[PDB]
């Protein structure tokens, strides 16, 4: 991976998975008769990962500007992120994408638990378009989770709205496997969610809405997708034009 | 013990061997075991914990030459009755008085756990059918109460059956009736100790089980002698 | 005694054959209710009405 | 962090669970038995308060009777009813109060100690009976002199569904108030033996039985509902602690093994 | 002296927490239980103490004395702290001969009891 | 139409004649009766819909003829020939004995005597 | 024991107990400095007991039909059957008779926890008569300990019944020490219960019922008992006979 | 397994291999490892728990010639599914067939639980 | 944390805050199993209040601006002392919980409460 980094190019490295690397290392240490510590791992099982993962980096102009990006995979047991190896890696990486088995069984996939997921440095590197339609989505969503958990004591007025938006963005976030989507295919779906154009549409149809909406955008408002793709921003005009095309489709 | 054995064999007479605390024998051998070169066994104890104990315990015994009545205090590490040491001690005893923290904290002394304490002699052939029945019923009564205590913290008393209310109400009396001031204990009781003869105890508890004292206040069973004493205490509190 | 309570005594004489004296009849002919007059805070004896 | 702790902290909740789950069925057996008393009560009241509708009877000091029970674990039955008495009782800080069931007391005792002159006890066990309804009425006449009041009001929870309820108010009219009505003359009532006296006293008993029967079935529905949410919520903790139990148990076996191991190496 | 006035304080305080346990599920208590619940809640309050503020037995005794007997029940809970210092000052100016006695003779007789009982009962009305 | 209602059991909730024991007199509700309200003392009650005749036993309560011309009966307890010598006179010799002396409770068990006589009326 | 098995006979061996034997072997192994494992046991403590316990066997007709049957005893600590030695022995054997202090203190003696006890062999080893009357016993008691927490007012006639039955069937299973019952004494007692002949009998009198009922069958119905014993099954004639003789007694 | 491989590699068949019970394979290696002087790992399992498992499992697969497919009976210690033995086993399992008395006691044969039984495929 | 350093007023507030929070802690299990309904009024109010303190103890740092979305606020000791003192004194009970979350001092609560009420 480093070759690309040192030669002005970029490489992504997935470590699938580090849990199993650590287990193998433990096998070797115990047969080497090194003293078992916590959960029987050697004292250096942290240094195992830390030295490995420190090698991911983004380099300076002088060093040619290359980068190695690491996506280590860890496997919790019974969903406990506080075990030794999980917390070791969390104390190394620049964030976690936590996947809940509970969401996974419900059909919510990717099962990303937003409450417990974070990127510590990525916000900078986000494509502006997404950043702009992600206004507080971070705060709001993982907070609709405040109401949602409490919901099942009062048939409230104010907090009945966030339960309907919340539910919508939750479906918008679903995604089929092997189907990664372009930024300019993404920002409309989120714009259309954040501004509540889904509020009226049923749950069971949010799936169909999304495929049919992208078709509409490609055939009829392709000029705009292209602008999102090529400048990566939302000018007040493109923002307003996007509002236009959204309202139209929803109505039918 | 060597002294004790000698009276048993060559004095031909009933010896009394008191040991406080037999736990400390197993602890001691434990404290030197590593320096004696041993690989440790579970929970930190010596690999020889049990055979060590048989060698000592199997001497503390009645033989055909003479009789020994031994009483051994047995510490229980961190209240855990399953700690190898007390746990290996149980099977050497003909009677096991098990003291309890939950009882001591209720202000009941001696804090003897009425359900967990056992005897080879609690047997109709020995104590008589009556005695046995009384003990049996006393125990069922307390167990039923121990059982119900789960309810009595979440539903209170009010959702209880008539029959069961009666049991629980009788149980709380019986539970207190099992306390006694000790003569050796006056300092912590400010109450002159009492001794109570067996025949009274049986009669007393039998009578309570039949309900011939359900009209009597609870505090009147606490820390007194036999059923006479309880009837006295009730009149004083009534004045 | 009052017109409500009077009727009740003639509804417990009417209530008291053991065979048609079904379970939810004996229930209606009983009550564990204590009345307490409350002054200031509390007041006198709670009596079984 | 020790096994003993986690195992017994589990044993508290596992029973809390099983118990709350029992009183949901005991609540469900009690459900129908009480939907039945509510039907029989209304039906009787429907025949009695229909006369007051025709006489177009209105109200020309005050007595307030608020009804719930002794037992909690029924959600917000005692609370938002107490609150309905707060809303209404703003207009009358001098209205005398009789409370039925200790929970509405500790609600109204802490908000207005002095208004409570009478309090009833041991109420929400079985369904309400006429005897209860009557003897409570009897004492409202006795020491509370219910007759000598301008306006009387019963507070209770009406059950709308099995999921919600509404704290309601309904009025009681006395011997005097019945007579001086818009349409007393519609009916050919004999003006001889104290009739309005009785129709008031008979109604005092009845309109309470009917308020209690509704308050009871509201309570019983609210119990089976709160307990369903609890047993659910308990199981969740049982699940979270069975997992911690399991971690700790594994840890215990490992840690014990490491001491044996260190001991063996030397 | 301390032994006498602190009768079954330790067992009583246990009977208090035995009850502070039954109060949890939203109970309603009879006259004895609601009172001892009030007494203990105040007894607990009297056991609070500042660091570096230790007391002499003759200062300790009157406090425990007032507490256990119930000369504190009809006092608002949040004011037991200012009671403690007002009262020890009161006994130092008015009934000082009493405190002097306890320090020297380490014991109590009916005469010391009734004087103090009469003295405390005095202060309660501020 | 008729509506008969006990608080624990609703009995009757088109009719030609019904028979109640009122203030003193026993009214046989005529089809188009002027609305009238009268108390019901202990006694029997009959209903009609063809030539269908059948009685009950009433503790006491209220009967109201309404502006809709319908009748409304309410008692507290109610058959008597089909809900009944051995049942009847049981605690009736315990009625007079706990009559009794003096407190004021004598009055409640004096309400038992006058009631039992007019319960074994038929 | 094996001399009996190898020579056309049947031996029963009770190992009271294997907890203590595992302790002894652990002493030897630790002092011989063999490697320790879980709870400081040697890696061949499972082999010790399985080696030992597979020797109990039901020999073929060719080999003489001899048998050896084993009752190993194991003491648990705090009812923890996941301990190292109980684990070994639970899995080696063919089933568990599980005893419990709780039950014991309640007066249920033997203190057998039905719902935790099993015999994988099962029916194949039961006198047919007992299997006939017990069929449902397995059932009512199962359904009993499920509805147990209900045993504390408002319950439909369905549950009141279930509770009535089970209480009595539980009581029937109490037995004094040193008093084992013949099969023909067992089946009529079980039959009475299983079929509802005990419902109307106050719970404290089930004991004296058992005693009286047995002696009554012995004076008046020695024929029924002799058939049960001598035939091992119950014909519809035996069943009918049993039914009559029971009611006969219950009435009386 | 060797016998099963011969039917695949030489006869080209799709072969069933039953292992009853897979946990007793693990425990055996736990016990051999202990007799060999090896310091035990977490929960007292052999430090080679996963590779011991891999050396068995990775041989059950589909070649171009056929497949050995394996039905393995799985015991769960303490009913704890995070226990290192099931946890390691589960890593290799493509499906579960869950037999339930609750399905049986409704007279349903085979007593497979349709909600419990799950497959990656 | 000593009166001889911070003054009795500071101490007393800190401690009552601490008592308040502690009451909520001892209760968490019962709040989570059985809800708010099964508390006495005292408790219900303390729990209601503790949660307002809980949230008031949160503060937007300047260096976590990316994760807060909000500018970094900073509160003078004397203002922390007084602000909390007042919350305890029951002066802000009518205010919804949300107005204490991620703000500076008590002036900032007032502000955010009116922001929500518009």
């Amino acid at each position: 991976g480093e070759w690309f980094r040192d030669n002005g190019k970029h490489a992504l490295i997935v470590y699938d998975d580090l849990s199993k690397q650590a287990v193998a290392y433990r096998q070797l240490s115990l047969l080497l008769r090194r003293p078992p510590g916590r959960e029987a791992y050697p004292g250096d099982v942290f240094y195992l990962h830390s030295r490995l993962l420190e090698r991911a980096a983004k380099l300076s102009e002088k060093e040619g500007s290359g980068s190695l990006t690491a996506l280590p995979v860890i496997e919790t047991q019974g969903g406990d992120v506080s075990a030794y190896i999980p917390t070791n890696v969390i104390s190394i990486t620049d964030g976690q994408i936590f996947l809940e088995a509970e969401l996974f069984y419900k059909g919510i996939r990717p099962a990303i638990n937003v409450g417990l997921s974070v990127s510590r440095v990525g916000s900078a590197a986000q494509v502006k378009a997404l950043k702009q339609v992600a206004g507080s989505l971070k705060l709001f969503l993982a907070q609709y989770r405040e109401v949602a958990a409490s919901a099942q004591s009062d048939l409230d007025a104010s907090t009945k709205q966030t339960l309907v938006r919340g539910e919508r963005l939750t479906q918008l976030l679903k995604q089929n496997q092997y189907s990664p989507l372009a930024t300019e295919e993404q920002v409309p779906l989120i714009y259309a969610g954040v501004n509540g154009h889904l509020d009226g549409i049923e749950l069971s149809r949010i799936g169909e809405f999304e495929s049919s909406f992208l078709s509409y955008l490609k055939s009829n408002h392709n000029e705009l997708l292209t602008e999102i793709r090529e400048k990566g921003e939302l000018s007040k005009e493109l923002l307003a034009s996007l509002k236009s095309a959204t309202e139209s489709f929803v109505a039918t | 013990l060597t002294i004790a054995e000698y009276f048993r064999d060559e004095e031909g007479q009933d010896v009394l061997l008191f040991i406080d605390n037999i736990f400390r024998f197993t602890q001691a051998g434990s404290e030197v075991s590593a320096l004696l070169g041993r690989i440790p066994s579970a929970v930190g104890y010596q690999p020889t914990l049990a055979t060590d104990m048989g060698l000592l315990q199997e001497r503390i015994t009645t033989t055909k030459k003479g009789s020994v009545t031994s009483v051994q205090a047995v510490y229980v590490p961190a209240d855990d009755l399953t700690d190898p040491a007390p746990a290996t001690t149980f099977a050497h005893l003909d009677a096991t008085t098990v003291l309890s923290r939950g009882i001591s904290e209720l202000g009941i002394y001696p804090a003897v756990d009425p359900l967990d304490s056992k005897s080879r002699l609690l047997d109709a052939a020995v104590v008589g059918q009556e005695h046995y029945d009384v003990a049996s019923k006393v125990q069922e009564t307390l167990q039923t109460y121990k059982s119900l205590q789960d309810i009595i913290a979440i539903l209170g008393m009010d959702e209880l059956s008539e029959q069961d209310k009666l049991t629980v109400e009788r149980a709380r009396k019986i539970q207190r009736f099992l306390s006694q001031p000790f003569a050796v204990a006056e300092v912590f009781t400010g109450i002159p100790g009492k001794l109570v003869r067996l025949k009274d105890t049986v009669a007393s508890f039998k009578a309570v089980l039949e309900g011939k004292y359900d009209n009597i206040p609870e505090h009147a069973f606490y820390m007194v002698g036999g059923i006479e004493d309880v009837v006295a205490k009730a009149e004083k509190l009534a004045a | 005694i009052s017109y409500a309570a009077y009727l009740n005594v003639a509804a417990q004489a009417i209530r008291s054959k053991t065979e048609l004296q079904t379970a939810s009849v004996l229930n209606r002919s009983q009550t564990d209710a204590f009345y307490t007059q409350y002054k200031n805070a509390s007041e006198p004896t709670p009596i079984t009405k | 962090a020790t096994l003993k702790e986690v195992e017994m902290r589990l044993k508290s909740i596992k029973n809390i669970e099983k118990i709350t789950k029992t009183m949901k069925i005991v609540a469900s057996t009690r459900l129908s038995k009480a939907e039945k008393a509510k039907i029989s009560a209304k039906k009787m009241d429907e025949a009695e308060q229909l006369f007051y509708k025709n006489a177009e009877t209105k109200n020309l000091k005050e007595l307030i009777v608020a009804i719930t029970s002794d037992k909690g674990l029924c959600g917000s039955i005692h609370s938002q009813l107490a609150k309905a008495v707060r809303r209404h009782l703003n207009d009358q800080p001098n209205a005398d109060i009789v409370t039925i069931g200790d929970k509405i007391k500790m609600q109204l005792l802490r908000t207005h100690p002095n208004n409570i002159k009478l309090s009833i006890n041991g109420i929400g066990k079985d369904a309400p009976t006429f005897q209860e309804s009557a003897l409570i009425a009897d004492k409202l006449l006795s020491v509370m002199k219910a007759g000598t009041y301008p306006k009387i009001s019963i507070f209770y929870n009406d059950p709308v569904s099995s999921l919600s309820f509404e704290p309601s108010e309904k009025p009681i009219f006395n011997a005097k108030t019945i007579e001086q009505s818009p349409s007393f003359g519609k009916f050919e009532i004999d003006t001889d033996a104290n009739v309005p006296r009785d129709l008031f006293e008979y109604t005092l008993a009845n309109q309470m039985l009917t308020a209690m029967a509704q308050g009871y079935a509201a309570e019983i529905s609210a119990r089976r509902n709160a307990m369903d949410n609890a047993s659910k919520n308990a199981g969740d903790m049982i699940n979270r602690y069975s997992i911690l139990y399991n971690r700790t148990r594994q840890a215990v076996i490992t840690n014990e093994l490491v001491d044996i191991i260190t001991g063996a190496s030397s | 002296a301390l032994k006498q006035v602190a009768g079954s304080l330790k067992l009583f305080l246990a009977q208090y927490r035995e009850v502070a346990a039954s109060a949890q599920f939203g109970s309603d208590l009879d006259a004895s239980t609601k009172q001892t619940l009030v007494r203990g809640e105040r007894l607990t309050q009297l056991l609070k103490q500042n660091q570096y503020s230790p007391l002499a037995t003759e200062e300790q005794v009157p406090l425990i004395y007032a507490g256990v007997n119930g000369h504190l029940d009809g006092i608002e809970l949040s004011r037991i702290g200012e009671f403690e210092s007002s009262f020890l000052s009161y006994l130092k100016s008015n009934h000082n001969e009493l405190l002097t006695e306890i320090r020297e003779k380490g014991e109590l007789s009916k005469e010391l009891l009734a004087s103090l009982k009469s003295a405390t009962e005095s202060f309660v009305a501020t | 139409k008729l509506q008969f209602a006990l608080p624990h059991e609703t009995l009757y909730s088109e009719v030609t004649q019904v028979n109640l024991p009122a203030k003193s007199g026993r009214i046989g509700v005529l089809a188009n009766h002027v609305p009238t309200v009268e108390q019901l003392l202990p006694g029997v009650v009959e209903v009609m819909e063809g030539s269908n005749s059948k009685k009950f036993f009433i503790s006491g309560g209220f009967a109201t003829v309404q502006p809709d011309s319908q009748l409304c009966v309410t008692a507290i307890e109610a058959p008597l020939e089909s809900f009944s010598e051995n049942i009847k006179n049981l605690l009736a010799e315990a009625k007079k004995n706990v009559s009794s002396s003096d407190a004021r409770e004598a009055a409640e068990a004096a309400i038992q005597v006058e009631v039992l006589e007019n319960l074994q009326s038929v």
